[PDB]
């Protein structure tokens, strides 16, 4: 019911409402920049970062303060992604989906690497400066204290989505189906099992069990084996920055606070476009483009979170767009009835536009769905 | 048939 300006208004305020005097140095290096930071930072105490921030790029003599800062910011946020330091990996190709590595442990300091990262993120939305990090959705419901969906679960792993859907609308007591409340995992070659609730292992999952089984594996599906590292980043971050101050957002949002709003390219966009079922001449396509032509800027970085599931746009723009199973444009499908809303799957950067009848019933459900509904 | 798809399902959860 709260607009995002609003919304930012009032984080930025209380921010700025619980700022500290004086400045912190932190020196680094191009070439040691990551251990440089980790270190300095670590070593401070978590509120005096939210001081002004003096960093040095030790040899480089261009300068500006808030300047070396939004550069600093950008670079540590792609250095932390090194594969050496074993923190992160990606749900799918081409960096599709970035998530914490289960197998994060062989790095022994890898809890208190994260912690960093948390402190940095923290340090990147107080001083309201961008990263490039690329976080999920799903990560950014877990910093708001949201839990994840039905819905996420088809962005990480289509083909697990579709199996929860198939249970969800089949008679499970009619086709033979034999599952159990326990999830086996494999991590670093040791292999454990974790019940999903107490005496899960023997007790099978029919219909009277169904809901629940589904809303625990939901969950367990973006929880397992990251829950210790998961734990060290948010203490990070609530260090520096009170999770607290996040109530108002929704994951769409934090995500834009993060890494900055830009101007969206409108002809990029249907250059990049295609089209299934429909063509560029389609009486409903050619009504979706007067809709985003009427929309500003922030509500058509809104369509591209709703649609392919963030406001990021790679090098190269929409016509490089990645899904899960690799390269996917920006895709428009006729499904559905004029009854139903537009709904997306990200996974295949995909908007089900049902054939709708008006340009007025068009424009009304597309703005209630990228508004209300993921 | 019905049975192909909820032993991948099966396998997948
Ligand atoms: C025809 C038939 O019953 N097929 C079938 C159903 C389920 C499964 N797997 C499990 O129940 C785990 C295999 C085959
Ligand atoms: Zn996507």
């Amino acid at each position: 019911d709260r607009s995002f300006r609003w919304k930012y208004h009032q984080f930025r305020f209380l921010c700025h409402s619980n700022a500290l005097p004086s400045h912190v140095k932190i020196s680094v290096s191009r070439q040691t920049l990551f251990e440089d930071s980790f270190q300095q930072i670590m070593n401070m105490k978590p509120y005096d970062l939210r001081r002004r921030l003096y960093i040095i790029m030790r040899g480089e003599e261009g300068l500006d303060y808030g300047g070396i800062a939004r550069e600093w910011f950008f670079l540590l946020s792609h250095e932390v992604l090194n594969p050496m330091y074993c923190l992160f990996e990606y749900a799918g190709k081409n960096n599709y989906c970035l998530q914490i590595n289960p197998a994060s442990s062989i790095n022994p300091d890898h809890l208190t690497y994260f912690r960093f990262i948390g402190r940095f993120i923290a340090m990147a939305l107080y001083h309201g400066k961008f990263i490039d990090t690329g976080f999920t959705l799903p990560f950014y419901k877990r910093m708001l204290n949201k839990r994840p969906t039905l819905k996420d679960l088809e962005s990480i792993d289509p083909e697990f989505y579709n199996s929860i859907v198939w249970i969800k609308e089949n008679n499970l007591e009619e086709c033979g189906l034999e599952l159990y409340f326990i999830q086996d995992m494999e991590i670093l070659g040791k292999v454990t099992t974790h019940e999903l609730k107490e005496g899960g292992e023997s007790i099978r999952v029919t219909e009277e069990n169904k809901e629940e089984y589904i809303m625990l594996l939901t969950d367990w599906r973006f929880t397992r084996g990251v829950e210790e590292q998961t734990k060290a980043f948010l203490d990070g971050f609530n260090e520096v920055a009170p999770l607290e101050w996040l109530r108002y957002f929704d994951e769409k949002e934090l995500e834009l606070m993060l890494c900055g709003m830009q101007e969206i390219d409108m002809s990029d966009w249907q250059k990049s476009t295609i089209y299934r079922h429909y063509t560029k001449n389609s009486k409903q396509i050619q009504w979706f483009w007067q809709v985003v032509k009427e929309m500003d800027n922030e509500k058509r970085i809104r369509l591209l979170q709703f649609v392919t599931g963030t406001c990021r746009l790679p090098v190269g723009g929409f016509a490089e767009l990645i899904g899960s199973n690799g390269p996917q444009k920006f895709c428009i499908d006729k499904v559905g009835k004029e009854t139903w809303l537009p709904r997306s799957h990200t996974c295949f950067n995909r908007l089900d536009l049902p054939p709708y009848k008006s340009y007025e019933q068009l424009r009304e459900k597309l703005l209630y769905a990228i508004e209300e509904t993921e | 048939r019905r049975c192909i798809q909820a032993a991948r399902v099966c396998a997948v959860l």
